[PDB]
This record gives structure tokens, sequence and C-alpha cells, in this order.
């Protein structure tokens, strides 16, 4: 019981600290699963304003190992360690996924942007609001504005 | 992937305990 409190006061210092990596982390510890996947969705939001995954020098050392250049040497000892064994490529997956949509986007791959916004959409954790963001963004005026996409009566009633 | 999808199923059976737990309250 003590320690998990001192977990969710932790986090709370460490999101004054601007250190946002470390507020989640601390989440994680404090026994609250549901809180963790509250500010995932938060921060899917916030990466959508940004159009891109936010970058810091300390996210740059973590995540560097499924994403070009980025790998910063002289980053804490404790942070080195930790992230070998791989964990983080799986944990990191569901922003992963994310981050490559946009850059799908981008790259005039509008076949398979659309495969995995609609990925992300099918897990059912979703409620109401963290649906309707995303269609005024990126379902409606990109891909359904425009034809270029036969369809037929099941693929339209699945819809 | 994998790994996300199934802390959404546990999180789901979670909330499914909890309104058992409130279901007999």
């Amino acid at each position: 019981e003590i320690a998990k409190e001192i977990y969710t006061t932790l986090g709370n210092q460490m999101l004054s600290a601007h250190n946002i990596i470390e507020s989640i982390a601390n989440f994680s510890r404090a026994g609250k699963y549901e809180l963790v996947k509250s500010y995932s969705w938060l921060l899917f939001e916030a990466s959508c304003m940004e159009g891109q995954k936010l970058d810091d020098p300390v996210l740059n050392a973590i995540v560097s190992k499924n994403s070009p250049a980025e790998d910063d040497v002289i980053i804490p000892q404790d942070i080195l360690d930790c992230v070998v064994t791989n964990s983080m490529r799986q944990t990191l997956a569901p922003y992963a996924v994310l981050s490559q949509f946009y850059e799908l986007r981008d790259r005039e791959d509008w076949g398979q942007a659309l495969r995995l916004l609609l990925l992300l959409i099918e897990f059912p954790y979703l409620p109401k609001h963290y649906l309707v963001l995303l269609v005024a963004k990126f379902l409606y005026p990109i891909f359904l504005l425009d034809d270029k996409k036969l369809m037929d009566e099941d693929s339209v009633a699945t819809v | 992937s994998l790994r996300s999808v199934f802390a959404t199923s546990k999180e789901f059976d979670g909330p499914c305990q909890n309104e058992i737990d409130l279901l007999f309250s």
C-alpha cells in the first residue's frame, strides 16, 4: 500500500519536472494499468496535433533501434542497460503504428496509410471520443471524400 | 501489437470483474 502511493506521488513530480517519459513509467508501477491506457489515448491525441511523435534526447536513445538516426551516446547508465532485452520494441509497437501512419500518407502510400488506421480503430478500447477526433482529422476528409476505391455491397455493410 | 492487444483484453476482463462485483451489490 505505502509503495504504490509513493509511485503515484513520483508521477505527479515528474509531470511537473517536464519528464514526460518518466511520469508514465511511474503510473505503470502504481498498479493502475487502466490509467496507463487512458494516457495512451491522450498521447495519440497529442501526437496527432503535432503531426508526428515527440523527440527529446532521452526519447531518442530508447526509441533508436527501430528508428533511423537518433542514437545519442551518454544518457544515464540505468537507461542503457534496461532497454537491452528489446522490451521497448514490443511496448512501443501501437505508438509506432501511429507514427508510421503519418509517414505513409506523406509518402503517397495512401493504400497502406488506410490499413494502419483501420487496425488501430478495431481495438475496442475506444469509446466514442477517441473516435470523434480520428474521423474529422483523417478518415472522412482524406480517404472518403476522394474516390479511388472500389467497394461492393458487403464492404459497405461492414462500414 | 500482440502485447497491446493482450493488455487491452486484460483491462476488459478487469472491467467485467468489477461489473460482476457491483452486479452482486
